């Protein structure tokens, strides 16, 4: 029947020709107040206050309404009061919890049209965030631009203790999500002037998401004893950085963490970079699964764990191109079993140890299965011991330091 | 008669289209009108004071709320949990019953023209690029 | 197999497969003449004699 | 003679929804192809005209039974019985025969609306590698080589992909022959 | 009523996706061979291509049944919206129970189909609905030779996987994903058995 009285607040609006006059139907809205009272029959329920609130708030929004041709600061001090009674009788005891956060919005946009006071919406992170990734892609836009300046604004860097990260952690985050969530055009200015401040703060304790800029493989090729490693293009975003990039190639024993290099100066789209690689392990095997970490490292980790189990299985072989490497044969042998292991040496020397490895100790070099280190070796010769020896496996890691 | 904005809300409460049809204005100024009305939409959707029954073929509209001179109009199909949340602006209703009607057949094409390319049977199945910008070349083929 | 290997032939294979050893092949960053060369001989060597 | 004929094949005939059926049915296979490829576009062509083949050669005795019609050859008696008897039966639509050759052999097949291609809009990674209903190039080579003829068929312009229509410019080669029941003594 | 074209064109275009799902698998690119405007076509049809399955590795097998409820699944999950607006009354989307929409697929689907309902429907009140026909529509008009009938069911086993589909695309317009399998399961008097989840 409130509903049939709303059916009455839609009726003399119907039949609405003067502002002015209206505005007496806003008198009205006062019998509608005169209707408040007269819909009490009690002091609180869920339903009813939920039911009472609404004619409330359309009082509140014809207020509002009121003052269209402009009590100079009567309004703005004392609106908040009628708003905050009814977003009080609005919580009580129903999931309308959408009607909260927007009367707390409609109240942080007045506190920033004062001086830039003590914050609620910037104080809780998620609470200021509202599902920025899964409400929409506005309303958060302007609910994070009225924060960054507030942050900004207040220069007393002591956070709230929701969790304290009392820094620019919290207005870097900010300035991440309003970056990824704007325009690609029109945001130098709001990526320059936020991207500024933590290049003189880097607190650069950063871990991101990449859903700025993204990445893509090609095939994967060889060097001078260093891997040309899987030649990515990259996407942009943005103005620039400074990333010493890496992706991590991953076997189902061991990590290659190839593809890396020290400068970039990416800032065009299709990036279309080489990502030279040395400490090419695993004798390039072809098992070699993308973990795909991309960790672009422009003064944060701003990694993407692009991980799956697709089986693309990045294959990645080797080459012999006259670089320098170590073997193994055994010949020219005695009666007794033993080993050999040339290298095709060149100027710069360091070290090597080779490793036996079965289900049972197999090979013994010595008591156990040693290491038989050396510095500067061309070709030597090692013995075995007793198993039931017919085929081991080795493993010979050699830091060889002919790269870096 | 001619809205000011268009929504459709999925499944979840995410939502799939807010949809301004006078769409580069020299009163854009902003997006967060016609945009808070549809957040405070879908919550009023569990509103005790309306109801949605479920006993026919046909689901029905209703007139949720007005504000800012604009009245909002609101379907929940049931079957497919369609929130469909539409505004005009205050002096452009007449207060009669035949553009009631022709706001429920202005619902009746915009729920045909989503369900359409719904069943588009070429897209990938999701929210991506394709299905926004297949809907905007729609309704600006039926908004001018 | 080299029980043929004396035996009015010579590099006469067994009863291996080569689409697997063709995908790893083709896994790989090889060329297509490298690849032809390398199917030919493999081809050839599917039943040969000498 | 003829489209009296095929109405009254449009009263005796069991009949269901093209709205809702069918265009879902033609659009999942061939989203089916385009995954299953995965999104490559120039091979589904040649997979939907290899499935129309096989399609199409078991409906042209179905045809042949509902309607008694002799052996046609010259191409006065096809371009006829595909513009009248035998679209109208099975799909409710009729073409038009324009873009006629000399030497009668090689005409074009417009459509005006398209039953197969009704309501779909089309990607815009497949602006010029897809050809949609190319399963109606299936039907007719391998319909129409069943009635003991030869010919070709392919796609020119389509609706999805132009603003021309849908035509099908099908090309008489040659006439194949009855063979003789033994090779020899 | 509505604009129609003939049966007899989709229920044969209905028998044949199991010769496309395995010109999809077994093809990914005696056969035989044909030409268009300098080009190709490699072909083969359909007795050679349901034949073989009865030859199948049974990982191959696996892998094209999962393309028919790809299938089912696709055609149903698009159906259910154009049924929606054909009527579709008085059911949710959450849908607490389970028998007012298995009263919705065999008089609302089944009709638009194959034209008649789902005649049998037996009630495990834990959530296991049996959905009974006694004479379905595509296999009206496949059989083997003079009295090989144990060695064809087997051989015609793909043909069912249309309707785990179906069911699985339809309840996926309302909501989820469940587990599905069918039986054979001969009539009393002049069968097919379907599962819920």
């Amino acid at each position: 029947a409130f509903q049939l009285i709303k059916n009455f607040i839609e009726s003399i609006s119907i039949e609405y020709r003067k502002s002015v006059r209206l505005l007496e139907f806003k008198h009205y809205f006062i019998t509608s107040m005169l209707s408040y009272f007269e819909f009490e029959n009690v002091s609180n329920p869920l339903l009813c206050e939920i039911k009472a609130e609404l004619l409330m708030l359309k009082r509140d929004n014809w207020v509002q309404g009121v003052m269209a041709t402009s009590e100079t600061v009567f309004q703005e001090n004392f609106l908040t009061l009628t708003k905050e009674i009814l977003s009080l009788f609005n919580k009580c005891e129903g999931k309308r919890q959408r009607i909260v956060d927007i009367l707390s919005i409609e109240i942080g946009l007045l506190y920033y049209q004062g001086k830039k006071y003590e914050e609620a919406v910037s104080l809780f992170l998620s609470c200021y965030e509202y599902y920025t990734q899964t409400n929409k892609n506005s309303i958060g836009l302007k609910i994070l631009q009225v924060f960054i300046d507030s942050l900004s604004h207040c220069p007393k860097l002591d956070v709230l203790q929701i969790d304290g990260e009392s820094v620019s952690a919290s207005a870097v985050l900010t300035n991440a999500f309003l970056n990824i969530l704007k325009l690609c055009k029109d945001n130098d200015s709001k990526e320059i002037w936020w991207k500024k401040f933590m290049d003189l703060q880097m607190k650069v304790h950063l871990a991101r998401a990449n859903v700025s800029a993204i990445e893509v493989n090609l095939k994967s090729y060889g060097f001078p004893e260093d891997i040309s490693t899987k030649t990515m293009r990259l996407s942009l975003k943005n103005m620039g950085g400074d990333v010493i990039v890496f992706g991590a190639s991953d076997f189902l024993l061991k990590k290659g963490e190839n593809k890396l290099i020290l400068e970039c100066r990416d800032i065009m789209y299709g990036e279309f970079s080489l990502l030279s690689f040395e400490i090419i392990v695993e004798g390039i095997t072809f098992v070699k699964e993308f973990p795909e970490n991309q960790d672009e490292f422009i003064v944060v980790p701003e990694i993407y764990c692009k991980e799956s189990t697709k089986v693309l299985v990045k294959q990645a072989h080797n080459l012999n191109l006259g670089e320098y490497a170590l073997e193994l044969k055994s010949v020219q042998s005695d009666a007794l079993e033993s080993l050999q292991v040339e290298v095709e040496v060149q100027k710069n020397i360091g070290n090597m140890k080779n490793l036996p490895v079965s289900f049972s100790m197999d090979e013994i070099q010595a008591r156990k299965r040693y290491n038989t280190p050396f510095e500067n070796v061309r070709l030597e010769y090692y013995l075995l011991d007793q198993i039931t020896a017919f085929d081991l496996i080795i493993k010979t890691s050699f830091t060889k330091k002919n790269d870096q | 008669l001619r809205p000011c904005f268009v929504s459709l809300i999925d499944e979840s409460d995410k939502p799939i289209l807010i949809y301004v049809p006078n769409e580069a204005e020299n009163e854009m100024n902003d997006v967060l009108k016609y945009n808070v009305l549809s957040n405070i939409s879908l919550d009023y959707f569990e509103s005790a004071l309306v109801e949605w029954h479920s006993l026919d073929s046909k689901p029905l509209l209703k007139s949720i709320f007005q504000l800012e001179g604009v009245s909002v109009f609101a379907m929940l199909i049931k079957q497919t949990g369609l929130k469909i949340v539409i505004g005009f602006e205050q002096k452009s209703l007449s207060g009669a019953d035949d553009e009631f009607e022709a706001i429920n057949q202005i619902f009746e094409t915009v729920r045909k023209i989503y369900i359409r390319v719904k069943c588009n049977p070429l897209l990938v199945s999701g929210d991506e690029k394709s299905i926004i910008k297949s809907l905007e070349r729609k309704f600006d083929e039926l908004f001018i | 197999y080299d029980y043929d290997a004396f035996k009015e032939n010579r590099i006469i294979r067994l009863l291996k497969t080569s689409i697997d050893l063709n995908k790893t092949k083709s896994k790989i960053r090889n060329l297509c003449i490298e690849k032809a060369v390398l199917d030919k001989i493999l081809i050839c060597l599917n039943k040969v004699s000498r | 003679s003829l489209k009296a004929m095929g109405e009254e094949i449009w009263k005796n005939k069991t009949e269901k929804i093209n709205t809702e059926l069918f265009t879902l049915t033609y659009g999942s296979i061939v989203a089916q192809l385009c995954q299953d490829y995965e999104r490559d576009f120039n091979k589904v062509n040649d997979h939907l005209y290899s499935m129309g083949y096989n399609i199409g050669c078991r409906l042209i005795e179905d045809f042949l039974a509902r309607t008694a019609l002799p052996r046609c050859e010259n191409l006065v008696k096809t371009s006829e019985v595909l513009s009248k008897c035998a679209f109208k039966i099975f799909l409710n639509i009729t073409p038009n025969i324009t873009n006629w050759s000399h030497n009668k052999d090689t005409f074009s097949l417009i459509l005006d609306e398209n039953p197969l291609a009704d309501f779909v809009e089309l990607p815009m990674d497949a602006m010029k590698s897809l050809w949609y209903s190319n399963i109606l190039c299936g039907v007719l080579k391998g319909s129409l080589e069943m009635v003991q003829l030869d010919c070709d068929v392919w796609f020119v312009s389509d609706i999805l992909r132009g603003d021309s229509q849908t035509e099908i410019k099908v090309k008489l080669n040659r006439i194949l022959k009855d063979e003789i029941p033994i090779g020899e003594d | 009523s509505l604009p129609k074209v003939s049966q007899s064109v989709y229920q044969m275009l209905l028998n044949e996706m199991v010769p496309l799902a395995m010109g999809i698998e077994r093809q990914i690119s005696i056969k035989r061979l044909k030409i268009e405007e300098h080009h190709t076509v490699d072909i083969i049809r359909s007795h050679n291509l349901i034949h073989e399955l009865y030859k199948a590795d049974e990982e191959e097998k696996e892998k094209v049944l999962a393309r028919l409820r790809n299938i089912g699944f696709q055609i149903g999950l698009k159906l259910s919206e154009l049924l929606i607006f054909s009527n579709n009354p008085n059911l949710k989307f959450k849908e607490m129970d389970l028998l007012l929409i298995m009263k919705f697929i065999c008089r609302d689907v089944w009709k638009q189909i194959f034209g008649k309902q789902i005649d049998n429907l037996k009630t495990n009140h834990r959530g296991t609905f049996y959905l009974l026909d006694y004479d379905y529509r595509p296999i009206q008009s496949f059989s083997l030779e003079e009295d090989a009938k144990n060695e064809e069911l087997k051989m015609i086993e793909p043909f069912l996987e249309i309707p785990v589909g179906i069911i699985r695309g339809v309840l996926s317009s309302l909501g989820y994903s469940s587990e599905e399998v069918i039986c054979l399961a001969s009539f009393i008097d002049r069968g097919v058995s379907f599962h819920v989840q």
